[PDB]
């Protein structure tokens, strides 16, 4: 059997820790339908180097069009669920 | 025997032959010229006196000047 | 075409707001315009019937430290249709970006990459500007009047690395400045 | 001193700075008039000497 | 455009008429003498105006020539010359250091030339390759002895340029 | 595109030359070269030199072409300070220009040869180079960097004997230039690899800033001996060859007929050779006499203060160009009043020839390359300075 | 009346109907140097010389005559010359750089320190007649 | 490709600022390659240092000073990938991989 996309189960933690681990980030807000701008502290520089973190972990580019729709955790876990490169 | 290894040693032997003396130095090397036209008239050689481990810097100052056609004047005109 | 032809009728013909000063002299006749200006007055003489510029000899800058601006980009150029050289200079400082002219003289390409190596100008719309005369990695501007003439570092071999590596300079006999005047 | 170095009274011979032109070949027709009587007659030869070798 | 420059074309292009002339003019060099010089027994021609090794030379007294007025410091294009000078015992002026950097200097003859005494000179020898950098730092001893050794030739030199300089 | 890093590294070609093909086989598509290999700081180093002590940088920077640069930067100085140069002087200057120029123009086109295969012209015309640089040394005491024009005339005069010889020189001299052409000129396999190779159009010459036999080889008669000439090159009969089809075959004839035209000016310049002064008289400018100098206290003065401080140039600006053998050389320097050049910016024409190799090379062979670097007749010396 | 064959000059075409094309380009000048104000010295020189070359153009028939009378190169040379001028005109339309600005300045410098007559000089001698011509009808 | 004009205002710069760190962070598994850094540096050092020299020039208010930061950094970017010198515990210019400083300074030398 084959499979194209990472379960979504699979990609919400893993969006989870990266954000925990990424400085300036204290493990208590960090529910995961938390907006990187207003929830959690971050300048708009921080949040462009959250997404960066998402392209490494996942392996894939991130288009700018879809890079400024992850403004918060649930939209980068769906865009990566969904997206089949991601691997 | 040198002319056997040391060809260089050989063209000078040669082009000796129908030479003419000019001199000889302190250290014992023969000066030696032609008079005649095949490098544009330039016929002055210097044999060494080491047919062995010779060197260009063994030409004293006096013949220098004769050597490179710097002066007319042989080693021992300048010397006196 | 002399030069007392050329600076005349450049004064009749020219938009008077591209030249703010004119200079005739043995030593070359001279257009100095603000940067704003410099490219739309190359293409004038270039294209006009009566100019016909169509040789750029180069592009060179001077660094005068006293200056506000203290860029002087002087740009030489010939018509070989009116045997006669022109001599269009501007002024910049260390941050404006002026206009390339490498769409009206492709010649220019090459010397603009060597005033943005030498003093640090930058050219808009210029197809490929990166350093061209130093070496990769370099730092700093060394035409400008305030670079040292030795600059800062300096390579050698270093056997335990086994390659060439740049060090701060360490001069064994520095350069002795003779005060003439 | 006075004397200073310069053309000889009457100045030098002159001398040429054109390419002088030179005419050496047989070219055209004999050298190919040439090779064809060599054909032929060696041809004949090279038939007599299969012929002595026979 | 004819029968009969068609076929001389032809015949030039297929028989390789005038790559004949090339291999002819090629060997005519063949025989004739050569024009290379036996170094080093033989030697290239050269001028009495020839910059070489630096010297630096004496009177015929003895006394150097120098008195460290620094002409040649200064003129040098290559910053290749340093000088050290001082009040001799008997009150003459005289250098105490007289360093050229062989190395850096670019052999233009400047120095001989901003020299009022005739002290420094380029002389003409052109064959004092080394095997050490340090070697090629000449200090005032071993350029006093360049003009000791090479006096004889330098004073003639002078002597035929001097009508001209 | 496969990408081809070829940098010839030897004297085969140039040394310091670096490129950086795009291939599609063995056609080339785009040609980069990365130059800098031989940036030395010129330009930097002589704004700290007095402007007698900057003089030798010239030499240096198109080191086959010595004599000729000497001439431009002692003519800017000359312009700058309104200096009078002697008639001896400009027919010496002349002479030597030209002497210049057949250097250049021998090693140019046989090292070309050898690089295309043909190896004897080279030993046959570095022969007739050994002749020429011996008047160089013969006259300064160096074979190549003289150091002889300078700011109001010449170093010293012409030693005796030397016209003589140099007229011995110009007997022969067309002899040797027919036997170049001869092993070349005819040659079928010569014309395959010259003919409609780097063809370049007169507007692409101007738009790209050619000039001497780059610019001549697209039909452009634009020489600056006659549109803006110097010393006596008014005073002397040549002509200027002009190319019809501009490529690499054209330029080798121009340069092979210009050589024919520089020992038809030496002829002139020796026959018209006049007695006088080397050097212009003003006493500020140039050094007093040895014998002056030891004799007189406005010598001495003179000479202490020429070799320690250097002459003052008025402050100004100007951009001086000669005819160099490689083309336009040209100097922009800028006074400030003091004894040391403020700004010196060297045109030199292998900077714009070089620049042109991308359009010239496109669609050609690989092996062609080589030949159109060749026609440019580029020296890295006066590319990066 | 001879065509020409060549001339001389490497990628420059010889042009047949040299002619038709000058006037063409001459009459095309006349009319789009009219969207610059009349009062620009732009414009005044623009007319003055293409009207010229265009009486030329008109009046001879044989174009070794129109490069004879006019001076000015060859008449391929002429026709790059007339093209960028149509080309110029348009550029100087789109720029709008007409008008003297309200606060407007500038140094003239006339300095007269003379050079030597050995330094290199450009002296390319006398234009035609019209070059003057044109230059004191832009003085006046 | 061509040089762009001079930034308007402080959002165009920005925009040509977070533009930049993308590009200098999605070269940076190309360096790791190049210089052998796998043992050396994780690539969020190499993140932390970019994001750093951007953090220390968050005073400037002129948008021509910011577009000029950026150039230079391309240029630097550039070269690092390209041409590289190699330097075992520095990549271009940046560091990879009970007294007061008075008394250790006054140790060493005599100039501070
Ligand atoms: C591999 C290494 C090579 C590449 C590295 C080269 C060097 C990189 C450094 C060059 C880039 C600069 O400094 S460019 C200068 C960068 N700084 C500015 O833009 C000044 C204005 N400040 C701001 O906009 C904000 O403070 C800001 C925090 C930026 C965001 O805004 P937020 O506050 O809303 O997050
Ligand atoms: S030859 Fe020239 S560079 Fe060398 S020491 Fe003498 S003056 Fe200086
Ligand atoms: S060598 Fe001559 S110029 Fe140099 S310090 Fe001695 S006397 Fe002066």
């Amino acid at each position: 059997v084959r499979g194209s996309f990472l379960d979504k189960s699979e990609v919400t933690d893993r969006v989870l820790s990266v954000v925990k681990n990424f400085q300036k980030v204290d493990p208590s807000k960090v529910t995961p339908k938390a907006n990187f701008q207003n929830d959690l502290g971050l300048d708009s520089l921080d949040s462009v180097e959250v997404v960066m973190a998402l392209e490494e972990e996942f392996g894939f580019e991130i288009p700018d069009n879809e890079a400024d729709k992850i403004q918060s955790i649930d939209l980068a876990v769906d865009f990566i669920a969904s997206h089949p490169q991601a691997k | 025997m040198r002319c056997l290894p040391d060809g260089n040693l050989l063209q000078t032997k040669i082009h000796n032959i129908g030479a003419t003396l000019v001199g000889v130095d302190k250290f014992g090397n023969k000066y030696y010229q032609k008079l005649g036209d095949t490098q544009y008239g330039r016929h002055r050689w210097v044999e060494y006196a080491s047919k062995d481990r010779y060197n260009a810097s063994q030409v004293p100052a006096e013949w220098h000047g004769w050597l490179h056609f710097i002066t007319d004047h042989t080693g021992d005109e300048l010397l006196s | 075409m002399d030069n007392q032809f050329i600076f005349k009728y450049s004064w009749e013909t020219l938009p008077k707001k591209w030249v703010k000063k004119m200079e005739r002299s043995e030593h070359g006749n001279r257009f100095d315009t603000n940067t704003d200006y410099l490219f739309q007055l190359l293409c004038f003489l270039k294209l006009h019937t009566y100019t016909r510029v169509q040789v750029l000899i180069d592009i060179c800058g001077v660094d005068y430290p006293s200056r506000k601006r203290r860029f002087e980009v002087v740009y030489n150029l010939l018509s070989t249709r009116y045997n006669s050289r022109i001599r269009v200079q501007t002024s910049a400082d260390e941050v404006t970006r002026i206009s390339s002219v490498v769409s009206l003289f492709p010649s220019a390409g090459w010397w603009e990459r060597e005033v943005w190596d030498m003093f640090g100008v930058s050219f808009i719309n210029h197809p490929d500007l990166r350093r061209i005369l130093t070496d990769y990695g370099f730092e700093g501007h060394p035409l400008r009047k305030d670079f040292p003439l030795s600059g800062y570092v300096q390579v050698r071999y270093d056997d335990p690395e086994k390659r060439v590596v740049s060090e701060p300079i360490e001069m064994t006999q520095e350069f002795r400045y003779f005060d003439f005047a | 001193p006075l004397l200073q170095d310069g053309p000889p009274p009457g100045g030098f011979a002159p001398v040429r700075y054109a390419r002088r032109i030179s005419n050496t070949g047989p070219s055209a027709m004999a050298m190919f008039l040439a090779v064809s009587g060599a054909f032929a007659w060696g041809m004949y030869q090279v038939g007599q000497g299969n012929k002595i070798r026979r | 455009k004819d029968w009969n420059t068609v076929f001389e074309r032809s015949i030039n292009t297929l028989f390789l008429t005038e790559m004949v002339r090339g291999l002819s003019l090629t060997l005519k060099y063949f025989f004739d003498p050569k024009v290379t010089i036996n170094y080093p027994f033989e030697k290239g021609p050269l001028s009495p105006r020839f910059r070489g090794e630096h010297a630096l030379r004496r009177y015929p007294t003895g006394e150097e020539r120098c008195i460290a007025c620094k002409l040649c410091e200064a003129v040098c294009p290559a910053q290749a010359i340093t000088i050290e000078a001082e009040e001799r015992e008997d009150g003459s002026r005289r250098t105490t250091r007289y360093d050229i950097d062989m190395t850096k200097c670019i052999y233009c003859g400047f120095c001989q030339e901003a020299c009022p005494v005739d002290a420094i000179v380029e002389g003409p020898n052109f064959e004092f390759a080394t095997e050490t950098h340090e070697e090629l730092l000449y200090d005032k001893e071993k350029l006093l002895e360049n003009g000791d050794r090479w006096e004889t030739e330098i004073a003639e030199n002078l002597r035929s340029e001097s009508l001209y300089r | 595109n496969f990408t081809l890093n070829f940098g010839p590294q030897h004297p085969a070609a140039h040394g310091v030359l670096r490129l950086v093909l795009e291939m599609n086989g063995e056609v080339v598509e785009r040609a980069e070269p990365h130059i800098g290999l031989l940036h030395r700081g010129t330009e930097k180093l002589i704004e700290y030199k007095t402007y007698l002590q900057a003089l030798p940088y010239f030499d240096r920077l198109d080191y086959v072409s010595m004599m000729a640069q000497e001439h431009a930067y002692s003519l800017a100085v000359e312009k700058l300070l309104n200096c009078e140069v002697p008639l001896r002087a400009q027919y010496i200057r002349v002479l030597f220009c030209e002497i210049t120029r057949i250097l250049n123009h021998l090693l140019a086109l046989t090292t070309h040869a050898m690089d295309v295969g043909a190896l004897t012209p080279f030993l046959w015309a570095f022969e007739e180079r050994e002749k020429l640089l011996e008047f160089y040394e013969r006259v300064s005491g160096a074979r190549m960097h003289a150091s002889f024009i300078r700011p109001g005339g010449v170093a010293q005069d012409l030693p005796l004997g030397l016209c003589r010889d140099i007229d011995s020189f110009t007997q022969q001299f067309a002899s040797r230039i027919d036997e170049l052409e001869e092993m070349l000129t005819g040659n079928r396999i010569w014309k395959q690899r010259l003919v409609d190779i780097g063809t370049v159009t007169a507007q692409q010459a101007k738009d790209w800033g050619f000039s001497g036999v780059m610019l001549r080889g697209s039909g452009v008669c634009w020489d600056l001996r006659r549109a803006a000439p110097y010393d006596v090159y008014d005073q002397l009969d040549f002509d200027v060859p002009v190319g019809t089809r501009g490529d690499c075959y054209d330029r080798y004839c121009i340069r092979i007929e210009e050589m024919r035209q520089s020992l038809r000016i030496i002829v002139q310049c020796l026959n018209q050779m006049p007695s006088g002064m080397i050097k212009a008289d003003d006493r500020k400018l140039c050094p007093p006499s040895r014998c002056r100098m030891k004799l007189s206290m406005e010598s001495l003065i003179h000479h202490f203060e020429l070799y320690t401080e250097g002459f003052s140039v008025p402050a100004s600006s100007t951009y001086t160009a000669v005819e160099a053998p490689k083309g336009e050389f040209g100097v922009f320097l800028v006074s400030n009043g003091s004894n040391r050049p403020y700004r010196c910016k060297i045109r030199a024409p292998g900077f714009a020839h070089l620049q042109g190799l991308d359009f010239m090379s496109k669609h050609h062979m690989l092996a062609d390359v080589v030949t159109i670097i060749g026609t440019q007749d580029i020296v890295f010396g006066e590319v990066d300075r | 009346a001879k065509v020409k064959q060549t001339t001389g000059i490497v990628g420059l075409d010889v042009v047949p109907n040299a002619r038709a094309v000058l006037i063409d380009l001459y009459s095309k000048t006349l009319k789009e140097i009219q969207a610059v104000p009349e009062d620009e010295g732009y414009r005044k020189a623009v007319e003055s010389f293409t009207r010229q070359r265009l009486n030329v153009c008109k009046e001879e028939e044989d174009w070794e005559m129109i490069e004879k009378r006019l001076g000015c190169g060859q008449v391929e040379e002429l026709i790059e010359e007339a093209r960028d001028e149509l080309t110029l005109i348009g550029k100087m339309i789109e720029w709008d750089p007409w008008g003297v600005p309200d606060d407007y300045e500038c140094e003239v410098i006339e300095n007269d320190a003379p050079i030597p007559k050995h330094v290199p000089q450009h002296r390319p001698g006398p234009l035609p007649e019209q070059f003057y011509k044109t230059l004191e009808g832009l003085i006046a | 490709i061509g040089v762009p004009p001079n930034s308007a205002n402080l959002t165009e710069a920005r925009r040509r600022v977070f533009d930049f760190f993308r590009a200098a962070c999605r070269s940076i598994p190309t360096i790791m390659d190049i210089y052998n850094l796998q043992d050396v540096v994780a690539p969020s050092q190499l993140r932390y240092a970019i994001s750093a020299q951007i953090r220390n020039n968050a005073h400037i208010t002129d948008p021509k000073v910011i577009d000029l930061l950026i150039f230079k950094g391309m240029e630097e970017l550039t070269d690092i990938v390209d041409h590289a010198k190699q330097r075992h515990h520095i990549i271009g210019q940046y560091v990879v991989g009970g007294k007061t400083d008075f008394l250790k300074n006054f140790y060493t030398s005599n100039y501070f």
